[PDB]
RNA sequence: UCUCUCU
RNA sequence: UCUCUCUCUCUCUCUCUC
RNA sequence: CUCUCUCUCUC
């Protein structure tokens, strides 16, 4: 699935990413 | 500033003149084919109208064709489904037309000039609405990529013909993947980078990567992949750093281009209506692509046992390139809550042949946002020197370590394990209203699901 | 000497004779507005006259508007936000002009002669406030360029027209971003530097690469931007050369020409009290610019929650055009502490139409010195052996060895006053 | 002139 | 006749290993 | 470079 986040808009929100996931296979 | 307000009074003018032409040209052949104004509207005849077009452009698949024609198909016609509304019902019937005639029509619309950039822009409009519809893993698998980074997959179904403007709004992770197919193709094809074709073949190889290179933000992964265009010979190991590379940009993410292309239908009823984006120009990532949705009433098909609401987002999803963008922000926008690809009751956009086109009916996508923002081609996330001005007897200062020292793979996880999924980016920067055409008072939002292909 | 004399007086008086153009159309435009003696003073008003003169004399900008004009503005109007305080409350109404009205009191003003420089002189002094209230990172970054340099960029944004007199003025980084512009168009445009409109950009190209080798003074940085103008089709190469030789400017400072370009307020109120820059001559380098801001009084809208000493420093930083100076001289010059950008609790001197008029109030500028230094035009003291220098180079080596600042009352530079010397960084 | 969310 | 301190809040690009 | 330039722009 999906475990990150790619803006599109120019808004203050924070990118979300599965943090955990992403750093397991390293 | 104030020297860069007559460039962009100068892009706006170019593109609106190209969607002028895309109105223009929609316009003549909604009129040629005899399409009412219905039917001129359904989303379905325009998807059918633009890859007319597209087809008939394509130099190097019609000479293919030419050389090897198909099985009962002559490669100087193209065509597609176009659908009539009669006694209440709607029916499908295959239009064919020689590539000559569209040709001659799309060039007459724009004033006898090629236009390519009209045709880029329709390109990239069919590859955010295949964004924002299917999910491609299988590619992802196929050429060895990890099925997880489906966030950089932007434009990854957009044909090589679009350079520049198409690879500027493609992603990292489908910019990797051309890579790693070139990398495929040289392993197994000895003859690969080699002969009057290899060097053919690393010019390209070498500019794909520089583009790359300036997709990414963060020195350590713009170094890396400028080892990785140094290889002769590439092989595993550019291979293994290119997988690299496409993982750290879940964190560390590089600069995609966003634009709002629309459906011609939209641009055809706006020309129709007097409008003149020549003259008040336009633009891909303002506010222009918001006004014109707000006024713009468009039909689409909608299948037996189909939401005509799931249907309107993933249209306004694909409009707007929002596929892989935050959930709470696109609702935020959009005013009514966007559901993830798991939980939307709908088909793809474009009908199939083998589809019963009697139980088929029409409903009106509501493709407006109760607000409006402005796209990004960024991603996520002082002085040092001095200037004399008087004449006094001080010592001008500057940061050495600093400046000295610009002068790979450890360093790249170090900056991602610091990253945490909190970090407010794009900061004092919101949402506006459609109102407000100048950008004046930002609306700043506070913030269950925030991935739409989870 | 002893026949210089004679040239500088000279230059003294036709610089007198430009403040005095400047001085006289103010007082024009002021009757001519109706404007109060109070409203006459202040920085708002002064920008908004100086901005319809400046956009009276665009040609360029004129034509295209004229031939694509835009939405609900005809081209052949300008105007600004006015403000007048009527029953001791402040509103601002847009005034439109004609531009040939505006040119035409403009030339009366000079005697009926253009005076372009006059403009330009106004032109460096919108860029010197720019410079010291906004920092443009933005297009730094936009252009490949590290953001860390932003003391290159005085200048930046200075238009085009202002030739010879605005190249001066401007730094390394604004050059450099200027030319990496054209290679990025060049590398996007396989058309450009080819045709008739090429042979022209290649002039232009020459050109502005010619003003860039004279602002260097080291030989190693001189013969490396030869090489870059040599290119007959510059690309991502020369692209990184220029980078290399901006991030060599840090350390091998250029020579960037600082002149302190006051409002047109300042220049307004001292022509109506009789002074004839004319007689007396003008400097833009010299302790003028110093004396004829200690007695003159400028007033300026303070928009709530805003300290009016900041403001105030503000202003004084761009009118000497000190944004990227050393903090420490300039708070020796100045006497009273200046305040690095972030801790400045103010915004930028021009207001926005979407702010509410009606909870603003006036406050005095206070753009007096206790000291006064003059001007300069110059820094301190292949690329091996350009990396061999900035290795050398320490950042404790003393510069201007025995020049100093003077009194307000030393008029002709006799006594300087060495300074001795926690922060030096306006913008960090 | 094809079709597909999610190995 | 615009606006802004501090990473792109707008600066396209005139199509492809044809 | 402690003052010695500037009459404008790919108009
Ligand atoms: C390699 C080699 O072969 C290459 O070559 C190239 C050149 C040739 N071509 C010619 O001549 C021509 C073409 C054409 C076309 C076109 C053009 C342009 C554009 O852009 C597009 C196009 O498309 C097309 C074509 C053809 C065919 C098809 O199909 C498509 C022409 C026309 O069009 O007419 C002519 C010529
Ligand atoms: C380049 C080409 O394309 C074109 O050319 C043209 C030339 C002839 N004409 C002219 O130039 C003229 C101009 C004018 C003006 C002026 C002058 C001078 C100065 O310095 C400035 C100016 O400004 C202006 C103008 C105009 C308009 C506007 O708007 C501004 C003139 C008058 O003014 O009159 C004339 C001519």
């Amino acid at each position: 699935g999906q475990i990150s986040i790619q803006p599109t808009f120019s808004v203050q929100r924070n990118l979300p990413f599965d943090r955990p996931t992403i750093m397991a296979a390293f | 500033t104030d020297g860069e307000r007559q460039n962009a009074t100068e892009i706006r003018a170019s593109v609106g003149k190209m969607i002028d032409g895309i109105g223009r040209f929609y316009i003549q052949m909604c009129t040629e084919l005899k399409l009412s104004d219905y039917e001129g509207r359904l989303i379905q005849n325009s998807l059918t109208i633009e890859r007319m077009v597209l087809s008939a452009f394509d130099e190097r698949r019609n000479k293919y064709l030419e050389e090897h024609p198909s099985a009962g198909k002559d490669p100087k016609k193209t065509g597609g489904p176009i659908y009539r509304r009669v006694d209440g019902k709607w029916r499908r019937e295959l239009i064919l037309y020689d590539k000559e005639e569209i040709r001659r029509i799309w060039r007459q619309a724009n004033n006898g000039d090629d236009a390519t950039a009209g045709l880029t822009h329709m390109m990239i409009w069919h590859s955010n609405l295949n964004d924002a519809t299917y999910q491609r893993t299988r590619a992802l698998v196929r050429t060895g990529m990890d099925p997880r980074m489906c966030s950089l997959m932007q434009g990854s179904t957009l044909p090589r013909r679009s350079g520049a403007a198409g690879a500027a709004v493609k992603g990292v992770g489908t910019m990797v993947m051309e890579l790693i197919r070139m990398i495929k193709r040289g392993i197994n094809d000895r003859n690969f980078w080699r002969g009057e074709n290899g060097r053919r073949t690393r010019i390209a190889y070498e500019r794909m990567c520089n583009i790359l290179k300036g997709k990414f933000q963060t020195a350590a992964q713009r170094t890396m992949v400028d080892q990785v265009r140094e290889s002769r010979n590439p092989g595993n190991a550019e291979f293994e750093d290119l997988i690299f590379l496409a993982r750290s940009a879940l964190i560390l993410r590089g600069s995609v281009a966003h634009k709002s292309c629309l459906p011609a239908c939209v641009y055809g009823s706006a020309v129709a209506s007097g409008y003149d984006f020549e003259r008040e120009g336009y633009s891909l990532v303002g506010i222009d692509p918001f006004r014109l949705l707000q006024n713009s009433q468009v039909y689409s098909l909608i299948r037996p046992n189909e939401n005509p609401a799931h249907k309107s987002q993933l249209v306004w999803m694909a409009c707007h390139s929002a596929a892989f963008e935050d959930l709470r922000v696109s609702s935020f926008i959009r005013g009514t809550k966007v559901v993830p690809r798991g939980k939307l009751s709908t088909r793809g956009v474009q009908i199939a042949s083998n589809e019963n086109m009697e139980t088929m009916e029409s409903s009106t996508l509501e493709l407006r946002s109760r607000y409006w923002a402005i796209r990004t081609r960024s991603g996520g996330n002082g002085q040092i020197s001095i200037q004399p001005t008087f004449s006094v007897q001080r010592n001008l200062p500057f940061d050495r370590p600093t400046i000295m020292a610009a002068f790979m793979r450890t360093e790249i996880i170090r900056l991602m394990e610091s990253a945490r999924p909190e970090d407010v980016s794009f900061q004092g920067r919101g949402v506006f209203e459609l109102s407000d055409e100048k950008a004046t008072s930002p609306i700043v939002p506070s913030f269950e699901g925030s991935y739409f292909f989870g």
